[PDB]
């Protein structure tokens, strides 16, 4: 009985619980009615009769992206008091997510986390599955989490967002959007994992050999993440992991919480022959730095945490030999002050293939979520969009008038700067 | 007449003690239902030492199950030999451990640990003359060290002259499964030094290597691993459950082997050990007990053995053998052997001899060796917790539980306090 | 498991590869699927299921050749990530090579490489299969034998050179791609054998009596030196050999590691019968100066060190009697230097027939690999055709524009004639 | 009692002991399973010198297998009699020899040779009084050579006192496996003259000879030829794991061989070998024995005896024969050939007589002669070492692997120190 509530917000939020929620109901049989002809408890809660509800809160401002789920094949599966809408948009303007629209909805929203946080008793924490870009993905996201930390608190807070890429940027205001969220998301979330779109791009592109991906290609291979870190949970494993167990091994400092998502293997059906694909071999693909899902060379920086979490056919020496291996390499380096930087997970359920996909049915796959300073050069050109855009006040004139102090982006700009020397303060070493 | 109570505690002591009471059972004639299947009488002569009679002719295990999560309490009862515990003995909490010493000792450690202590003091209440409990956890984790601490520091309050020995599990030195294990394991041995008897230090490195380099194992699970260490578990209290020529128990294994009261970190080894399609061409008899106890391929931590010196060595060997060939043969490895003993303690080797094999084998043995070449095991831990500690860094999670740097500091400093000692009798003369 | 990989270079590489292949397949009942209804561990890996891919690397610039075995019919067999392809040709041009071209994808073949160097443990040496006579086969093997012994260094690198013809020329720029290469691999290389196109042209217009052959012909005569040279290790032998021993018999100095190869018995399926060729027989068909498939006489120089690998029904016996008739000869000599100048080699596996084929099923052959001066006569005029074409400074301008300096064939002239005052140095006899 | 280690090295002793513990089995009646089918009770007598008594009634070989590749390996477990021998026993790496000497004796020689020690005296230590070791190799190969006499110097540092044979396989005049031999054969007898006690000097062109004038046979596979040597290395030690009336073992025969201790380098003979369809006509008795061992066309060394002077000449009978029958012929080519032996040593014939044959003949000699015939093998190879070595070529495979021409030097010195002696003795008064 260790239960976990979900919370998708946004557009970039509900695509990828249409594919989570998706994987979820395959792994354990269940039909799109929410019957099957346990270990499932945890994202579940079975009714008086045969049928079972997701325990998953969608949110977004826009009654567009919320109308497939109310109509589509997931249909009599949601409880429609979850499903909660709104108006309008935010539409690229953290300002209304904060001030304007979000203020009308955050009591609606509270009320129904509230009444699915009393019907468990072994709740573990939150999953909030956002984007920087958009107005409701950030902005009400982050009047969201502060409203989490006063009413809960001791929860672990996860999220899984959408960084914005380094080139292929859709929105334009998405230096303004991403620099607000996490003014504000950094003194109450606990780990904030990061995924990249370019990235995936060039794996699917690469690795599978699909030239034309759409943004559902893109969350099959976002959701098999998800499953892999609640894997643990939904099952029994030789080496458990729980999700409170995240936030002490891989955040060193509280001001220090991007970790970054790595997936393997990711090869075609075709491909899945003519190579055995074992754990030593497996591991290695990990940490190279062209299967890394964020757009940011692993060489430049330094790993201070790593968490594998194995899951198939595993065998737990055979890890011990593929880690052992990847400590003797010289382009991988740690940090010095880390002797230990490894969190190993090993379960024992295969990942199960949706239908119509296009990776194939393997007997093992590895997570990494691992912990490094290659992140400070993407914040460093984050914030070099940030003063090119803020120096001419382009944009301002929306977010003034939309109920914000004109001063709180020179507030915002001094404690991501601040930020940014905390890298580099742990990045030297130490006197003798 | 000496019983022993078993208490468990984390992930990793509940997967050796329920594969603990499966090799137990398999000594006594124990059926998975709880019943007696057996054919000879001297299985229930000392039946009460781990079981208590039942209603029935059936006997329940006196174990005591901690967790801080119900999740491996949900496997252990639904697998083999779960339905033999009483259900009033499992013990878990809601909140969970959250892999951290300051939520296992401090924070969910006080909420659990008084309701755990009514099931200590009722088990204790009923047996007759009580011998000594026994401890199963792992340094690593949360639950088996801050919770897995805190019950010794209750036990020993109440019952100073019972003793207590815990079958550790020490990190490993090359792969690391906690990030802030040299945290959860230096807030653990500065409880250890001071409120147990006897501690086996066991290291997982070790382990895998016996089951790739000894028994050729293609692929070890941790059911293949822990079933090693539940041998030892059974071998050191052999002579109690069963007559021997020379008989000891968990109080002449912790006179003889401790003559200082800080140092009684051990190392175990178990013999004999063959491969599958090795096991014909192999003499399975006396002198190879010996020649495969000593050799540093076969212990069970990770350090090799002839760094340091021998302080006190106990062999606790099993089945029907002479008296004379095992003395032959424990001499003859102080001679060649005579540098790597030491020089201020004369005749220093312990012998138990028993009469029942375990199930399966002819003869056996059991190797329960002191050293101080587990000063290694020391300054590995000592040297990642300063390597750590110096920047402070993965400390707010222990500092907003209620807890300051002199907690860490009189930890630190009584660890060197330990190496100072081992380092300091290698040399004496 | 004494594993070795194979790299083929240039389309001469890639056509000797699909006869190769051919015959290591039909060897072990290997399906073209990969599939068969142990011993030939060294050449393949078992996956996980029943299917076995092979250790090798096709590599080429040009996509014409490769995209025979993409569509033919091995198709199935090969890893798909291994054939290696690039986008236009080197086309007869030493600098587009290894200087414009090969710079572009010699990041990606090494990456291949060292994916096929982790999984294997009792790695013996490489097998490079090129050519001296295009772009590809001459400029991108000459960089790949720097990275090699950069990389891995104590393997024993092997090379099955397309020596050209003394008269047969079909590319016009030979001269310059022949020396430019050789310039290039002295250093690296540690033996490179000899076979040329014409000498085989002779063989199969006499010994076999076909008048018209084609390349498939010349292919099928060159992989049975390949299969005799590794046949003692994917077999059991009376007296093996193995690829660091080749390096050791036959390389006295180091400047001198140019042997020619030498097969027998070659003759048709009709003359099959009529003789009984035993290995007295078939040994003295060896040093006989016309079944010799490099166009050089050997009675013009100096035998320094031969290597005779039998296979087959051999009696151990009487090959001593064999050996010791062709010491007892005139026309046969060696250097005065070498009294012991034999290496045997006697496996048990007689040569394998591949239908459609034209020698027929016999029960014993000869490899013989034999190490003289009589290679000293060829490249002396190779010298000679590079000094009239340098004189009038012709085709330079194509190879200057492509990224090289001029000087550089300056430097490579004075180098090879430093290899050919060496073989003047070995042929002299000793005072007293 | 007075046991016998033995160490195989390289593809050629693998496969000389692979045939040669197919004939000692066939003495003792030892199936390939590992088993006893025997019929009468002496072979059981003294089996102890060869193999160790396993649990339930299993005899397995106290052999030790060396190699640098496992191509070999592979086809000895695989063979006959290859389920026999212990699996800890092979010792092989994953490199490769090259066929080299500095592969052997200095790069892969030293990574290997501390876990083949391992092996060795765990062997050493199991024995009751050792008698000493033996070894089979060949001076042309590069493991057999190199790893092959580094061995040999590991083990006269521990064990002075033990004697130490080898059964060499020196290589042909005429043919010649190996292109670089000559280097192969000047640095390993550079070796064997400071660390062995007897070395047995065995030419492969004396093997092909009489197989095919003696035993007329039409296609001898190594089967055929290394079924001889192994003949001869059982029949040294016959009187050892047999009772006699005349006893000798492997020290009366180093005793009364070597008369100064740089002279121990000798030529093996086997007598009787009769052809197949000519077995019926020869007169198979006791002076058919002598004139088949002192003829040239029956040495096992590419040598002709009448060259050169016999020092000391040991035959060692077997089967149930007359002792005066033995003195008879034993003299009679004393005084016959008396300008072929030598002057100042009196009497040089040593006697040794067994009671049990080979499994199949009536009764069997066989002939341990020193000579000074085998400076003409040492003045082959000096030749052809000089030869090479003048022109400094193949030296760039031995230079680059750490070695220098003092080491070359001292080799091909040490061997005109040797011929300079036989040359000596042979004309001495
Ligand atoms: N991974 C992923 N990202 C998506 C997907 N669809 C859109 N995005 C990203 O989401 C960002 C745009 O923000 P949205 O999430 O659509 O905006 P919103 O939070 O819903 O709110 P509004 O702007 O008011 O509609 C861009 O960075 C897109 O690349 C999707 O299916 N998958
Ligand atoms: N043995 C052999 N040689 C061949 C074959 N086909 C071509 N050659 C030789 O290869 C040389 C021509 O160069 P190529 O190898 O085709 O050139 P390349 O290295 O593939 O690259 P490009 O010149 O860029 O196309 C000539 O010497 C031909 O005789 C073949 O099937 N067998
Ligand atoms: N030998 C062994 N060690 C285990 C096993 N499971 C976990 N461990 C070890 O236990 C440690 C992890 O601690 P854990 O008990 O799971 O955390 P806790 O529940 O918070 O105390 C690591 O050192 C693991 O190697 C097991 O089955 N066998
Ligand atoms: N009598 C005999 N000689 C052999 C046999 N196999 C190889 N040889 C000899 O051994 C030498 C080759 O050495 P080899 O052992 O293969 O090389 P190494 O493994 O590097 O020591 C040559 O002199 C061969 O004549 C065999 O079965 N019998
Ligand atoms: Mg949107
Ligand atoms: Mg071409």
């Amino acid at each position: 009985m260790r239960e976990c509530i979900s919370i998708h917000v946004g557009q970039a939020g509900v695509q990828i619980g249409n594919a989570c929620w998706e994987l979820y109901c395959l792994e354990h049989g269940i039909q799109p009615d929410g019957q099957m002809p346990d270990s499932f408890n945890t994202f579940f809660s079975e009714t008086g009769a045969g049928k079972h509800v997701p325990r998953a809160v969608f949110v977004d401002l826009e009654p567009t992206v919320i109308d497939e789920v109310r109509t589509g094949t997931y249909r009599q599966l949601f409880h429609p008091e979850q499903l909660i809408t709104g108006k309008e948009d935010a539409a690229n303007n953290y300002a209304r997510g904060h001030y304007t629209i979000g203020k009308e909805i955050i009591d609606l929203v509270l009320d129904r986390i509230r009444k699915l946080a009393d019907q468990c008793t072994g709740l573990q924490g939150f999953l909030v599955f956002h984007s920087f870009g958009g107005g409701t993905g950030s902005g009400f996201t982050s009047l969201l989490m502060e409203r989490l930390s006063v009413d809960y608190g001791k929860k672990s807070k996860l999220e899984f967002s959408i960084y914005p890429a380094p080139q292929v940027s859709t929105a334009v205001v998405e230096p303004y959007n991403s620099i607000l969220t996490t003014h504000t998301t950094l003194e109450h979330s606990d780990c904030a994992f990061m995924v990249d779109n370019e990235a995936i791009y060039d794996i699917c592109r690469r690795n599978l050999d699909i030239e034309r991906p759409t943004y559902t290609n893109l969350n099959r291979l976002i959701s098999q993440i998800v499953s892999s870190i609640t894997a643990s949970l939904r099952f029994d494993g030789a080496l458990n992991v729980d999700l409170t167990e995240f936030q002490t091994n891989l955040v060193p400092y509280p001001r220090i919480h991007f970790p970054l998502a790595t997936y393997a293997p990711v090869i075609s059906a075709e491909k899945a022959y003519h190579e055995q694909l074992s754990v030593a071999e497996i591991t290695n693909a990990c940490f190279e730095p062209a299967n890394q899902m964020v757009k940011c060379d692993p060489r430049h920086g330094k790993y201070m945490a790593c968490c594998l979490l194995y899951r198939g056919d595993v065998v737990p020496k055979d890890v011990n030999a593929a880690i052992a291996t990847i400590k003797t390499k010289r382009s991988i380096q740690f940090v010095d002050w880390c002797p230990t930087g490894f969190k190993v997970g090993i379960n024992y359920q295969p990942p199960t293939v949706v239908p119509g996909g296009d990776l194939a049915k393997v007997q093992r796959a590895v997570c990494m979520l691992s912990n490094t300073t290659a992140i400070a050069e993407a914040w460093a050109r984050l914030d070099h969009k940030f003063d090119l855009m803020y120096a001419k006040r382009a944009f301002v004139h929306w977010y003034v008038g939309e109920g914000m102090e004109e001063g709180e982006f020179s507030e915002a700009r001094e404690d991501m700067a601040a930020l940014e020397k905390d890298y580099e303060e742990v990045g030297v070493d130490s006197v003798e | 007449m000496r019983e022993i109570v078993h208490i468990q505690a984390g992930q990793c002591g509940n997967q050796i003690g329920a594969k603990f009471w499966e090799v137990i059972s398999d000594e006594h004639g124990i059926d998975p239902t709880g019943s007696y299947h057996g054919d000879s009488d001297l299985q229930l002569e000392r039946i009460n030492v781990y079981y208590n009679e039942a209603a029935g002719n059936k006997y329940v295990p006196r174990a005591i199950l901690v967790d801080l999560e119900p999740g491996t309490m949900d496997s252990v009862r639904s697998g083999p030999f779960g339905q033999i515990f009483r259900p009033d003995n499992f013990v878990f909490g809601q909140s969970g451990a959250g892999n951290n010493w300051a939520k296992g000792h401090y924070t969910e450690g006080a909420e659990l640990v008084d309701s755990v202590l009514d099931v200590v003091r009722k088990e204790s209440e009923s047996c007759d003359c009580l011998q000594g409990f026994q401890l199963t956890h792992s340094l690593g984790g949360g639950t088996g060290s801050g919770m897995g601490t805190l019950l010794i520091s209750k036990i020993r309050e109440e019952y100073p002259d019972r003793i207590m020995n815990t079958f550790s599990v020490v990190p490993s030195p090359k792969v690391s499964d906690t990030v802030v294990e040299p945290y959860n394991a230096t807030l653990s041995v500065h409880q250890l030094v001071e409120n147990t008897d006897e501690t086996y230090c066991i290291d997982n490195e070790a382990l895998y290597d016996i089951c790739f380099r000894t028994l050729k194992l293609t692929t070890p699970t941790y059911g293949d691993l822990n079933h090693l260490v539940s041998a030892t578990m059974s071998g050191v209290t052999t002579c109690l459950r069963f007559p021997g020529q020379l008989n000891a128990d968990l109080r002449k294994l912790a006179v003889n082997m401790v003559p200082f009261p800080r140092l009684h970190f051990f190392m175990p080894g178990f013999a004999p050990l063959t491969s599958r399609g090795s096991q014909q061409y192999r003499a399975l008899t006396v002198p190879e007990l010996t020649q495969q106890m000593f050799d540093a391929k076969n212990m069970m931590a990770a350090c090799d053995p002839r760094h340091g010196r021998y302080l006190t060595v106990a062999a606790v060997f099993r089945g029907r053998m002479s008296m004379k060939e095992v003395d032959e043969q424990m001499l003859n490895v102080q001679n060649k052997n005579s540098s790597y003993f030491v020089e201020w303690i004369p005749n220093n080797v312990k012998t138990a001899v028993c009469d029942i094999p375990p199930r399966g084998l002819k003869m056996s043995a059991t190797f329960i060796g002191n050293s101080t070449a587990i000063q290694e095991l020391f300054k590995r831990i000592s040297e990642q917790f300063t390597a750590m500690f110096r920047r402070k860094a993965f400390l707010h999670w222990y500092t907003g539980e209620g807890m300051d740097e002199m907690e860490f500091t009189e930890a630190e400093s009584n660890m060197n306090d330990l190496v100072s000692e081992y380092q300091q009798y290698q040399d004496a003369t």
